[PDB]
């Protein structure tokens, strides 16, 4: 009918989605290492050999993850052997004035493949155009997406 | 009727959507009735995936025929289409 | 040796809105033509106002500085830099979602690039 | 008869379904094409 | 079969992907956190492909010093050391 993508994830995923990707948020190496397994799974998929992570946001006093982070390792567990990281800015579903009086997260930015800052939700992710998950589509081929 | 002349030939030189998908199903019929593979297996044991392979390196035979409403047609080798 | 900012700050003011977890603090200071505002774990790195600093920006964590100095380290890639009202330029280092932007005069900051960083802070 | 071809049929095996195959899914009514699509095939134990 | 080697192990079998059968996170959740005690792990993660079989695919990477067989035997000795601590603790509490 048009060009709206109509699959993708719906209550939950979005909810903690946005509980998550909230800058608020930190890991341990421990959560950090179970979760980016958790969602990976290869060996189910297969096509896929060793898993690569990235380096903790901070290091002292002590090592930490954020979420962001977290969907930039994703972002990059997936990335094709030759396919230039996703570069993109585009406005979020929750206002920024809910976080903050001239909060910053607003509409998520992230260039090459990385979370930079906004946080993900139902325009991001799922039945939504010009989100996160539908320029993956566009890009990395259908069958990433 | 009449068979449009290679020289010619307004068709898209592009593999169409469609075309990819018929090619395969038949590569993958011949292969699974005992027919000659011109790649090397890895193993590969669903006859059609097979097809898949052969595809990616465009290593294949059976030209396809692009009929054209007048009633002329083309005939693209699969090594002459993108 | 590929250090980028050694300024050292004082802090102006800190929130703290809707996050028990890290607060953003404005800390701008020098001549008043280094102003600095970022985000910093209020829990563990905890921070107040006026609080002296010792800031400093490298390009690779490969160095002594580390284990004496940067009682306080982050990682994160630059992403933003602009030239705006002047021969004055303003920089924003994301951090994983956590943020950072200084204003300086073109200089004391004109070494700066598009790549990551490895924030320390020591206070 | 005198109609050989049948020297280079096979023998056809009727196999059960596994993880790799396509089966057709739908729904009634189905008004617009991704009202039914194609599926891949896991076969999970223990549920019916 | 207890435990098997995966097929996505490395050739180095440095990224093996131990499947254990008729397990769950009971042996899985301890294991890892062991497992992510000694320094020589560099990723180790566990999940479950469907609870309604009893397999838990689990996961050991590592630096090429040693590869993940001898990662998982010791991390296994270890908690075992683990629980006869525990029970020897507790034992000697109660007359």
């Amino acid at each position: 009918t048009s060009g709206d993508p109509l699959r993708g994830l719906i209550q939950d995923h979005v909810v903690m989605g946005v509980w998550l990707t909230c800058k608020d948020t930190f890991y341990t190496r421990d959560e950090y290492q179970q979760l980016l397994f958790q969602a990976l799974k290869p060996d189910e998929t297969g096509m896929y050999g060793r898993i690569k992570t990235l380096p903790p946001a901070i290091q002292r006093p002590g090592i930490y993850w954020t979420g962001k982070q977290i969907i930039s390792s994703v972002l990059l567990n997936l990335k094709p052997s030759d396919r230039p990281g996703l570069n993109l800015k585009s406005k979020a579903k929750v206002p920024g004035k809910y976080w903050s009086p001239d909060s910053e997260e607003g509409s998520v930015l992230f260039d090459d493949g990385e979370l930079l800052c906004g946080i993900l939700d139902k325009s991001s992710f799922g039945a939504s155009a010009f989100g996160l998950v539908h320029s993956v589509h566009e890009l990395y081929g259908p069958d990433i997406a | 009727g009449k068979a449009v002349a290679k020289e010619d030939r307004t068709t898209t030189p592009y593999m169409t959507k469609y075309e990819r998908a018929r090619i395969l199903g038949t590569r993958a019929l011949q292969i699974s009735m005992n027919a000659p593979v011109l790649v090397d297996l890895e193993g590969e044991t669903d006859p059609l995936q097979i097809a898949m392979k052969e595809l990616a390196q465009k290593k294949i035979p059976l030209l396809v025929r692009r009929y054209l409403p007048d009633g002329s047609y083309e005939d693209w080798s699969v090594a002459e289409l993108i | 040796e590929s250090v980028l900012l050694d300024e050292i700050f004082t802090v102006t003011s800190v929130d703290k809105q809707k996050y028990q977890r890290v607060s953003r603090i404005t800390a701008v200071s020098g001549q008043n033509d280094m102003n600095l505002t970022l985000d910093i774990n209020s829990q563990i790195y905890p921070l107040e106002k006026d609080a002296t600093f010792s800031l400093q920006i490298t390009s690779n964590l490969n160095s002594p500085d580390l284990k004496e100095a940067a009682d306080y380290i982050m990682y994160g890639k630059v992403y933003r830099v602009e030239e705006a009202k002047d021969e004055k330029v303003s920089v924003y280092v994301s951090f994983g979602g956590l943020l950072m932007a200084i204003e300086g005069s073109h200089r004391k900051l004109y070494r700066l690039s598009l790549d990551h960083v490895y924030l320390l802070l020591r206070r | 008869y005198s109609y050989s071809r049948l020297i280079n049929t096979n023998k056809k095996v009727y196999r059960h379904v596994r993880n790799g195959d396509m089966l057709i899914l739908n729904r009634q009514p189905t008004l617009h094409k991704p009202s039914m699509m194609a599926h891949k095939a896991r076969i999970l134990p223990g549920e019916k | 079969e207890k435990i098997i080697i995966l097929p996505g192990h490395s050739a180095d079998l440095t990224s093996v992907t131990f499947q254990i059968q008729k397990e769950d996170h009971t042996l899985g959740n301890s294991l890892r956190y062991v497992i992510m005690k000694n320094p020589e792990v560099e990723f180790c993660g566990y999940s479950i492909p469907h609870p309604s079989e009893a397999k838990m695919n689990f996961r050991i990477q590592t630096a090429p010093s040693t590869t993940a067989v001898d990662v998982l035997r010791k991390g296994l000795d270890d908690l075992i050391d683990l629980c006869d601590a525990v029970t020897e603790k507790f034992t000697e509490q109660l007359p």
